[PDB]
């Protein structure tokens, strides 16, 4: 019920900013979370404006009408992490989405697709999976879509997280599931890979 | 210092139960209100329950209500959680946490260290191993095994040199699939054979598959 966007980057020292909206929220108090990688969370703000004992002065929250914003000023790298406002009511807590905020360390770097068609074995199998690998992004948030002709698929589709690389940039994996009748039934299939605002995309046919 | 320990993760099969305890140390557990939140993963943050500080009074979310039973024990510092009736979409890192507000914020301000719960109906299953044909690029599509690890190699360990191995990924029949690509010359495509070889120990399966271009 609350919106957050997927992902913020900034460079080291400047401020960043992550919204959170809903229509309830000026009736509610908000609360913003910090998780990094592999750890629990940490709460950076309790009851929409007041920062916790510990808590670097650098966070600070606001309120603007259904929509209240996190901000860090001179964002450090160890700010790094996804960060998650939560509200609710008497009843309940909600939370958004969560917000990957990437603290610039290297240049953008477009990612590589590779797309394979389901092999004849398979086929043979009466079953059908489209395999889209994804490498070498930076920062590591991308959206995958996929789509029969010039339809969107959402059935059938598992992408994975995307993951560090030693390089330090990005991986990630997504297959689409298919019957054999549903991939002859179409010109082509396409796994389209959307990164910084451009897409890069790869298309098979039957 | 403040320290809250989960306890009772694993892997489980839908419609049987399981129970996850939460022990606190560092603060007077009785004086605070207790919640569980969960992680699907991959995903954000759901709040699961909360049980008022004495035991008066408890909450759920829509998702859980009427089949998870959160409790405490205020003598032995612990917190636990009841999952009955377990469907595969409950398979996620659990989390307890303490609540700020002796009369309830609903928030978390100290939080354990989670435990993964696994929901699955699957058997142990082998898997079925796909060639994935073509510098090119080629692999290895494993898929459809239960319950994990799975080991790949190429060609009997003998490359490593531009392999990657995917993380797996639970599919809504509770089984796994993952793939491994590696990245070879072009020129290779004549001069080279590639296999992946494949082990699947908890189903005693040992497979090779040769990546022929097509």
């Amino acid at each position: 019920e609350l919106t957050q966007p997927p992902s913020v980057s900034v460079s080291p020292g400047q401020t960043a900013r992550i919204t959170c909206s809903a229509n309830a929220l000026p009736n509610q108090y908000a609360y913003w979370y910090q998780q990094k990688p592999g750890r629990a969370p940490v709460m950076v703000i309790y009851k929409d404006t007041q920062r916790p004992s510990g808590i670097p002065q650098r966070f600070s929250s606001s309120t603007s009408g259904t929509t209240v914003t996190l901000t860090i000023s001179g964002v450090q790298a160890e700010d790094e992490a996804d960060y998650y406002c939560q509200a609710w009511d008497n009843s309940a807590s909600i939370f958004g989405g969560g917000t990957k905020l990437t603290v610039l360390g290297q240049p953008k770097a477009a990612p590589s697709v590779t797309l394979f068609p389901p092999s004849s074995e398979e086929l043979q199998a009466n079953k059908a999976t489209l395999v889209c690998l994804i490498s070498d992004f930076y920062p590591g948030a991308v959206t995958v879509a996929w789509k029969a002709d010039s339809s969107p698929i959402k059935a059938g589709v598992e992408t994975t997280t995307p993951s560090k690389q030693s390089n330090n940039k990005y991986a990630a994996s997504s297959y689409l599931s298919l019957t054999p009748e549903q991939w002859k039934s179409h010109r082509s299939y396409s796994c389209q890979v959307t990164h910084e605002g451009s897409t890069v995309e790869k298309t098979v046919a039957p | 210092a403040v320290k809250l320990v989960q306890a009772g993760g694993g892997v489980v099969q839908p419609g049987r139960s399981l129970r996850l305890s939460c022990i606190a140390s560092g603060f007077t557990f009785s004086n605070y209100g207790m919640h569980w939140v969960r992680q699907a993963p991959g995903k954000g943050l759901e709040w699961v329950a909360v049980i008022w500080y004495n035991g008066s009074r408890t909450y759920y979310g829509d998702s859980v209500k009427g089949r998870f039973t959160i409790s405490r024990d205020n003598s032995k510092r612990t917190l636990y959680m009841q999952m009955n009736s377990l469907r595969t979409e409950d398979t996620a890192v659990y989390y307890c946490a303490r609540d700020p507000d002796i009369l309830t914020a609903f928030s978390f301000d100290y939080w354990g260290q989670g435990v993964l719960v696994t929901v699955s109906s699957a058997s142990t299953k082998g898997p079925s191993v796909f060639p994935l044909a073509p510098t090119a690029a080629l692999g290895c599509l494993v898929k459809d095994y239960f319950p994990e690890p799975v080991t790949v190699s190429w060609n009997s360990g003998a490359l490593t040199s531009g392999v990657h191995t995917f993380p797996a990924v639970l599919q809504s029949s509770g089984l796994y699939s993952l793939s491994s690509v590696v990245t070879v010359p072009s020129s290779s495509l004549g001069t080279q054979t590639y296999i992946c070889n494949v082990n699947h120990k908890p189903s005693n399966t040992k497979v090779d598959k040769k990546v022929e271009p097509k």
